[PDB]
């Protein structure tokens, strides 16, 4: 259960 | 034994985030204890204090492709928000879903969702929704429907 990869 | 991890949510931009351990914690007279946060996949510089009570929850649930169907129209859901100069979770409002028939790639389902904090409205799929933990619920009832 990976979550995207977020970008501040 | 179930895992039980949180996500926090951030006072720089109103998203939520992994939560990789819980380093601190502060308490006050006037209530709302705080905790002090290091977020998955950052450093140190970006540790914050948390509000235990109304930024930190259970995790949320990137999808299997299978569980579109615990994904509902007026459910609360962290869908991820992808732009330009920024790409962040936030909590958003699913308004409709257009279900079509999957493939080898897995869901083709559409959701319109509504994003709580902008107001914000946008069509997206399935691997860009997480579930909140309880709708796995609705996946256990739908287990107990199916043949022995
Ligand atoms: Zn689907």
């Amino acid at each position: 259960r990976t979550k995207q990869t977020a970008r501040k | 034994s179930v895992s039980v991890e949180f996500e926090a949510k951030s006072a720089r931009d109103g998203a939520w985030y992994d939560v990789a351990a819980f380093l601190s914690h502060r308490l006050f007279e006037s209530g709302d204890p705080e905790v002090r946060v290091r977020f998955s996949g950052f450093g140190a510089e970006e540790d914050e204090w948390i509000n235990v009570r109304k930024c930190v929850r259970q995790r949320s649930l990137p999808c299997e492709a299978t569980e579109c169907v615990a994904v509902l129209p007026g459910d609360l859901i962290l869908c991820f928000q992808e732009g330009k100069d920024q790409a962040l979770y936030y909590d958003a409002h699913v308004l409709d879903a257009q279900r079509r028939r999957h493939d080898v790639g897995g869901c083709r389902c559409r959701f319109l969702v509504r994003y709580d904090h902008d107001s914000s409205e946008e069509i997206v799929p399935l691997r860009k929704v997480c579930r909140r933990p309880e709708t796995d619920y609705r996946l256990q009832i739908l287990h107990a429907a199916r043949a022995a």
